């Protein structure tokens, strides 16, 4: 670069001793008239002041808190509700055993550990948060709901809702899709149709290893598999119902997070309910997956009448 | 105010082209990583030679 | 046990929140003495420090809401000089007769916004006649309101 | 000190944070030199990129970076950080925290690589990361607040509460200024001027920026156009030839009430908006009523607050005060609400830094970050 500036010097200053030479490229700039760009006056000064008022951001120690719940959520959002994954083929009682302890594993886990260590780790950083819009040591409802802190603890229980709701819907739709891939072979024919005679040979085949397994009994007027397989759908239909409502039972979290005035009438949090409808219709979807599967046992246990 | 002008410059070039080191190191960096790669992925085609 | 309506704690929230910016939640107690005085009390040093060991056995210098508020309640509540009265009842009176007409009290009742019954307004007025002369007289509500 | 960069796709913004304006405005394009051997026998720089791209538009190669607001290449986004940093601001990028910011909902793994690039390639100590939305509603200045924001790669609309977002209320429609200009030149070239080269459609956006408006009564607005020359408005091209505009200023920004007229079946902004509310929840909906923010490139469109406070009345029930506001500057806030809060001292606090980044690092982003 030294001798770079030194030959665009000399180069400057004999051109013709060696005018075959190029120069460089010479360029120019004009000053922006101001240093910042065109935007029509504004309150800019009193727009950041307001901001500046209004928002809870000024608060070290909240931020610590909420940092802490969103952690706690972000290990919580990647659980699961369900045990959305099997090995192989079960039979039915091990589906009701796994997926009830599933559920009082995840209501212990919510219940006492969730929400007494989000609890616990707050108060932990609001403790030392003194005299102010955020005291813990509130002495009246009004005051506590004129303030900042019920606000942020109303947007805490907003976002640890949020995020259950979130879990809710990733355990469904998950563990309907994982039947579904099961069932969705059985799904695209039966309509009656008795699958053949080959004793040895099935079109039906999950895309993986099957679900469920099946005993086979032959009667004085039965073909019949275990138990007629409607015992089963309505035993998964319920297996929907201990989730789902395993998800109402949290404890709203305003009465363990402030502790220094009576507040009772306490509710739950919030949780997705059992008729929104991308649920229902996850139902209905299992519901057809199931009931259509149970058909094609019947055309097997058809042809097995003949030999009854 | 000159002065501090010629000083902003200097420190301008001393980032700039620690910059372009710094890029180039994160990439032998990355290189090295390449290395990594093919390496264990050797370990793997002598896992899968042990495999056939 | 004094007391004062949501909307009063509305107002002096406002005030609280406009007395500085910089939404502490806590402010100076030199400001609510400003406070005072621009209420129209000015109190003495010795009032000054007694509420100041009410405020802050810290010692930030500041009250939070919710003292401001209850010392305000407090201050509000007692009973005033006759100074203080009379500006009342001249408030009360711009016919000023000296007599709060059925009018003038109809009037103050607009102005405060409260939209109690004109049988209401009366019967106040007719307990307050402390006399019985048809309306309540400057003594008349000398003579009830000291009670 | 600190710096300021925001996207909303359609062009960006760069600024030294506090500062009533950002110092240099650029637009949201990269482009390599097509003969990379001529390139490294010059010397001449990777890449150019902001306006002077432009002006180079047919010598080289173009591309963009954020389309439908969200990374298409990291590789491009440094470049145009790069070229922000040294072309623009002169900073070293080592000495000066610096603000980065997003469209919402953008997939996770977007965040940790953009915070991953940011800190080990760009160098700085400190960085934080913004939802668009987020930072034109503390322009606004409000935590409360439900956002409508069109940059013209993308639209969205956002409910704020106390300064966070909630996620499920949030929705996505990919309908944006240049899909606005799209259907302009379409309805253009039914009057038979036939834009279609990148310069034309450059033209077409100068034209959206100066003669387009909101109907109010639209089929009204469209009778009395048809009755009367009296609602014209000419321009003349650059070459010189003078084009002719009625309904069409009006009936172009329709599309966004009126998404039929692009053949996309999702209800318009007004009651997109509306439907997200419903997401909320009454408890809030009050506020959410109570400000309606528009920011971005779309909103420039002279009167389209009050079309909205009219149609967003209808779709709501009569029964609050709806308050459209429109900020002046709102394309702008986006980046001026950056540039207060990164002002915010106790935001020094919130940063992440290179301490925590050894070991906490790209997933901090996730956990530490909003």
């Amino acid at each position: 670069s030294m001798n770079k500036i030194n030959f665009d010097q000399i180069v400057s200053s004999n051109p013709e001793t060696f005018s075959y030479v190029t120069l460089p490229e010479k360029e120019e700039e004009k000053v922006p008239n101001q240093g910042l760009v065109s935007v029509p006056e504004y309150p800019f000064r009193e727009q950041k002041e307001d901001f500046t008022f209004v928002s809870l951001l000024t608060r070290p120690e909240v931020i610590t808190a909420l940092s802490k719940v969103r952690a706690e959520c972000n290990k919580v959002t990647s659980m699961s509700l369900f045990h959305s994954s099997l090995s192989k083929y079960s039979r039915l009682e091990e589906f009701e055993q796994i997926q009830s302890q599933t559920f009082s594993q995840v209501q212990m886990f919510l219940k006492d550990s969730w929400i007494s260590t989000l609890k616990v780790a707050m108060r932990g950083s609001l403790r030392d948060m003194s005299k102010g819009w955020y005291n813990l040591y509130e002495t009246n409802w009004e005051v506590y709901l004129m303030s900042k802190l019920r606000k942020l603890m109303e947007l805490i229980k907003y976002m640890l809702q949020d995020t259950l709701r979130f879990l809710v819907q990733d355990s469904l739709g998950s563990f309907t899709q994982f039947i579904g891939d099961a069932c969705c072979s059985v799904l695209e024919c039966v309509d009656d149709m008795d699958w053949g005679e080959d004793l040895v040979n099935s079109p039906y085949k999950p895309r993986k290893n099957p679900l469920f397994i099946v005993d086979l009994v032959l009667d004085n007027s039965g073909v019949h598999y275990s138990t007629p397989l409607e015992h089963f759908e309505m035993i998964l239909l319920n297996l929907f119902d201990k989730g789902i409502l395993a998800t109402h039972a949290v404890p709203q979290l305003e009465k363990l997070v402030m502790e220094d005035i009576f507040i009772s009438g306490d509710p739950l949090l919030e949780s997705v309910g059992l008729h929104e409808p991308l649920v229902e219709e996850l139902r209905a979807n299992i519901t057809n997956a199931m009931h259509k599967a149970m058909m094609p046992l019947q055309a097997y246990a058809k042809e097995y009448r003949k030999y009854l | 105010e000159i002065h501090m002008t010629i000083a902003a410059y200097q420190t301008l070039y001393e980032s700039s082209v620690a910059f372009g080191m710094r890029k180039a190191l994160q990439a032998e960096q990355g290189k090295s990583d390449m290395e990594r790669k093919i390496t264990e992925l050797e370990t793997e085609k002598r896992d899968l030679e042990r495999q056939v | 046990k004094p007391e004062l309506t949501e909307d009063q704690k509305q107002e002096i929230r406002e005030a609280f929140d406009l007395f500085d910016a910089d939404g502490t939640g806590t402010i100076d107690i030199k400001e609510l003495k400003v406070a005072m005085r621009a209420l129209g009390f000015e109190p003495k040093k010795e009032e000054i420090k007694k509420m100041i060991s009410e405020i802050d056995k810290e010692g930030t210098g500041k009250m939070n809401f919710s003292d401001f508020l209850t010392v305000m309640t407090q201050k509000m509540s007692e009973k005033d000089t006759k100074e203080e009265i009379l500006k009342a009842f001249k408030l009360f009176d711009d016919d000023e007769t000296g007599k709060i007409s059925f009018k003038n009290l109809k009037r103050v009742a607009k102005e405060l916004g409260e939209n109690l019954t004109d049988e209401e307004l009366q019967e106040m007025i007719d307990e307050a006649d402390r006399d019985g002369d048809g309306e309540v007289n400057e003594q008349e509500f000398l003579r009830i309101m000291k009670k | 000190t600190a710096l300021v960069c925001d996207n909303g796709s359609g062009l960006c913004k760069a600024g030294f944070a506090g500062d009533d304006a950002p110092r240099a405005v650029f637009p949201s394009i990269v482009g390599r030199p097509r003969h990379q051997g001529v390139m490294v026998g010059m010397g001449q720089k990777d890449s150019y990129v902001g306006d002077e791209a432009q002006s180079k538009r047919g010598i080289l190669t173009l591309k963009y970076p954020i389309e439908h607001g969200i990374i298409t290449n990291w590789d491009d986004m440094e470049k145009i950080w790069h070229h922000s940093f040294y072309n623009e601001l002169r900073v070293a990028p080592e000495e000066h925290p610096t603000l980065l910011t997003e469209a919402p909902l953008n997939p996770k793994a977007n965040r940790e690589k953009m915070t991953q690039i940011m800190f080990e390639t760009f160098n700085v100590p400190a960085m934080y990361v913004a939802i668009q939305a987020v930072l034109s509603l503390y322009a606004s200045g409000r935590t409360t607040g439900i956002v409508l924001d069109s940059g013209d790669g993308v639209t969205h609309n956002v409910p704020i509460y106390e300064g966070y977002a909630l996620p499920h209320a949030i929705m996505r429609l990919d309908l944006a200024g240049r899909d606005l200009t799209d259907y302009l030149m379409k309805i253009l070239t039914e009057r038979g001027y036939s834009f279609v080269t990148t310069a034309e459609r450059e033209i077409v956006r100068d034209i959206k920026e100066k003669l387009c408006y909101v109907a109010l009564d639209f089929e009204n607005e469209m009778a009395t156009a048809a009755s009367s020359s009296s609602l014209e408005k000419s321009y003349e091209l650059p070459d010189g030839q003078v084009i002719t505009i009625g309904n069409e200023r009006f009936r172009c920004p329709e599309t966004l009430f009126q998404p039929s007229f692009i053949g996309m079946e999702s209800a318009g902004i007004h009651e997109t908006t509306y439907n997200s509310i419903m997401k909320c929840d009454i408890d809030i909906r009050k506020d959410l009523y109570a400000n309606n923010v528009l920011s971005g490139g779309t909103t420039m469109y002279p009167g389209i607050a009050d079309r909205m406070q009219k149609e967003i009345t209808a779709l709501a029930p009569s029964t609050m005060k709806i308050k459209i506001i429109a900020p002046p500057e709102r394309k702008y806030s986006v980046w001026i609400g950056g540039s207060i809060l990164a002002s915010l001292s106790t935001f020094q606090q919130m940063w992440i830094s290179k301490q925590e980044y050894d070991e906490a690092g790209p997933s901090i982003v996730h956990r530490k970050c909003f």
